[PDB]
């Protein structure tokens, strides 16, 4: 039973949502959630899994804040490394205890309180025993001795131990080099296009840029080491900025924060232009709401010119105080491109590889023949595509030049493959800043 | 590089339109002038350059042919989808001999075909309109 | 006796990079005995205040070599620190060591 | 040469079920350098002239061993395909090998 109206209101606040081209995906190192790329709507939900303190609420909170809500944010979790080690003495027959979680139907508890002479270890190399009889947990954990670590192999993935007095300690995230999390994130979903991670670190940091840049999303970083606003030329310093200009990566964001280490300023960045379309935007001069300009850590004030240029060196992005108002300036990527370029090159290749597939896979108006019909409807369905742009303000005209059927190999027919198709276009630019010299007052 | 009629080949929202009629099957026409000269009652002429370069492409393909029934599904289809949707898409004719050599910028569907049952089999003429007919050339700017 | 915060907010700035295999127990900066060529080792995020590598490192060894003990490197060229792994082994023929994990670990 | 046709009914009989690997090429002689088990393979059903695994199987490699070969063994014990892989490789110590997918074509 339901009545005729059911009416229910609160006294809660707006947020009406837009939706855009781009969901964000958080990698954090967590231990809850259903495998990895759990998901959340509101920031009511990303709270019922995770703490204040928690690095994926933090992020949550700065992404989720602004005034165009983003639709949806995808949170992975990075595979685990448990590592135990007793901290003491074993004392006589002191307990020990320890939970293993595997899947969903793991929660064996493990007791061995079995030092009546002497251990100096045994507990943990007798738990190793222990950890490979029991009939739920036998297989997927692998376990080791030291001198333990309860790492995952085979089927099963996630693993968690927990105790109370003894240790179950340390984290010692599995997921190495990007590459690792990366291949393990895809396996789940690919439908997510803007990536981030709570890590920090140098080597994985510059991991993550190198294996982003192969496949078809943008990285979001955000550093606050000192040693980047003091070098004017590229090839003298180590930091990550001038480590990303080296390499000439175009698909990582730099953005210079103060609050890079605690907090994480590149959420509210992604939110700027992620519920907008792709490409009708510029990512440059943007007021994000909330997030303070680039302070110094020395001095705790706005960052002065010298140091703002040598981050333009470096082509990380920085919060610029303009009049007094909080300016994310630049708004390009490491390797020198704008991003909004690369949001809609990448919209563009998605548009184009599904009008394409439709003809190919969905057989649209039939299979495409090897004549010059065939190459035609190819034409029509690029040209058609690249039209979109134009409409979208992004490009301002496109030339597409097919080969003629005549002059095609018979190499090509026989494999079945059309080569030798260009497009043409025109970007059409932004205004971001002028520079009025007026002439006197004469 | 002669004008052959069997050659001529036109696409459409991803379709292979064919079974064009014998007699006059295709027929572009950009619906404004490019200039309309205004002439002053003392003499001199002024120019206005029109910012209209819409046309209309008309096609005459014959009644049993399958692309009717191709066009014919696509305009249902249309009609069904929302408002915020788009209907229109570039409108390519292809001629190895450069006889024609316009393109259909943004082209939708103007007019259904007029059946004409009569003894013998009549054409259908599906009339498309456009955003910008743009004539083009081999000859680039030199 | 550092408590927990410190041991983490100290193991961050260490940052091994590689890890080179040794015969025999290395000395007080061991600079012969290296048996391995060195290779990059990606190392991860301090927690309770101990790091472990992330990847299972695989190196390839000599004929007729023994490998015993480690000595880790950071990027300056400077070695870090040093130890034996669990069991050794001798490669009569070329073949391959798998390092599962090394955890650089403070808890005692 | 075969039809399409004609190569998916021809196949369908082959049927390899048990895969085994070698040290040495087995070409003659394929019931020597028999290092491993005759572990279970499952074939799909044969399509545009082409069968694939349907899925990953593990090969426990005993210790000590050099695996450069394998054959595909079907029921009634006949080796029907042998095969190198990519590089001989020592299994120092005991392992398991991982075939991620091993697919018969007549496409050639």
């Amino acid at each position: 039973w339901n009545p005729i109206v059911n009416v229910d209101i609160t006294l809660n606040t707006a947020g009406t949502t837009r939706e855009g081209f781009g969901l964000p995906l958080f990698l954090a190192s967590t231990d809850n959630f259903e495998e990895r790329i759990r998901g959340y709507t509101s920031l009511t939900e990303v709270a019922e899994d995770f703490d204040e303190s928690t690095a994926a609420y933090k992020a949550a909170k700065q992404l989720w804040s602004q005034t165009p809500k983003v639709t949806q944010l995808y949170i992975g979790r990075r595979t685990m490394q448990y590592t135990v080690s007793i901290p003491d003495t074993v004392a006589e027959g002191s307990e020990y205890s320890l939970t293993v979680a595997i899947g969903g139907g793991v929660s064996q508890p493990f007791q061995y309180t079995a030092k009546e002479n002497d251990t100096a270890l045994i507990v943990l190399n007798e738990f190793k025993s222990q950890i490979e009889a029991s009939p739920t947990i036998k297989d997927g954990v692998n376990a080791s001795v030291t001198g333990m670590i309860i790492t995952k192999a085979g089927d099963n993935d996630f693993v968690k131990v927990t105790s109370i007095t003894p240790t179950t300690s340390i984290a010692a995230t599995t997921a190495d080099t990007a590459s690792a999390a990366l291949a393990s994130i895809e396996t789940y979903s690919t439908d997510w296009y803007f990536i981030s991670a709570e890590d920090r670190t140098q080597q994985f940091v510059l991991a993550m840029a190198s294996e982003i840049q192969a496949r078809k999303k943008i990285f979001f970083t955000a550093n606050a080491d000192v040693k980047a606003l003091q070098g004017t030329d590229l090839t003298s310093a180590t930091d990550v900025p001038a480590q990303l200009a080296k390499s000439k990566y175009t698909r990582t964001v730099c953005l210079w924060h103060h609050t890079a280490e605690f907090d994480y300023p590149e959420m509210a960045y992604i939110a700027y232009g992620a519920p907008y379309d792709a490409g009708s935007i510029a990512w440059g001069n943007a007021q994000l709401t909330g997030v303070a300009a680039s302070l110094q850590p020395a001095n705790q004030r706005p960052l002065i010119s010298i140091q703002k240029s040598a981050l333009d060196t470096r082509s990380c992005n920085f919060i610029d105080l303009d009049g007094g108002v909080p300016v994310v300036r630049r708004g390009i990527t490491s390797g020198g491109e704008w991003i909004d370029i690369v949001r809609g090159v990448d919209w563009l290749e998605s548009d184009l590889k599904t009008s394409l597939r439709d003809l190919l896979i969905n057989q649209k108006g039939g299979k495409i023949t090897y004549d010059d019909t065939g190459i035609t409807r190819i034409r029509q369905v690029i040209e058609t595509s690249l039209q979109r742009a134009v409409n979208r303000k992004f490009l301002s005209t496109y030339t597409v030049t097919v080969p003629k059927a005549s002059q095609v190999a018979l190499a090509d027919k026989k494999a079945r493959i059309l080569k030798d198709i260009t497009f043409h276009g025109i970007l059409a630019g932004a205004i971001l800043d002028v520079d009025l010299k007026g002439t006197v007052a004469y | 590089q002669q004008y052959s009629p069997k050659d001529v080949v036109c696409s459409w929202n991803g379709i292979a339109i064919e079974g064009f009629a014998p007699d006059s099957f295709l027929r572009l026409q950009r619906t404004s002038p490019l200039v309309t000269p205004v002439v002053g009652a003392g003499g001199q002429v002024a120019l206005t350059r029109n910012a209209d370069k819409t046309g209309t492409i008309e096609i005459e393909l014959m009644q049993t042919s399958l692309s009717n029934q191709m066009l014919s599904a696509i305009q249902a289809k249309q009609d069904d989808m929302e408002l915020e949707e788009d209907i229109s898409s570039n409108f390519v004719i292809y001629d190895p001999s450069g006889s024609v050599l316009a393109t259909g910028i943004n082209a939708w569907l103007q007019e259904l075909p007029q059946i004409e049952l009569g003894r013998d089999q009549n054409s259908k003429t599906w009339i498309f309109g456009c955003e910008k007919l743009d004539y083009t050339s081999t000859i680039p700017a030199s | 006796t550092l408590t927990i915060d410190g041991k983490n907010k100290i193991l961050a700035t260490l940052t091994p990079t590689t890890i080179v295999l040794h015969n025999v127990d290395p000395t007080a900066d061991p600079t012969a005995n290296k048996v391995t060529q060195p290779v990059a080792i990606f190392f991860s995020e301090p927690n309770n205040g101990l790091i472990a590598s992330e990847d299972t490192v695989n190196i390839t060894v000599p004929a007729s070599a023994t490998v015993s003990h480690f000595s880790l490197w950071d990027d300056n060229s400077k070695c870090v620190a040093t130890g034996a792994l669990s069991s050794p082994q001798f490669f009569a023929e070329e073949g391959i060591y798998v390092i599962s994990s090394v955890s650089i670990d403070l808890n005692k």
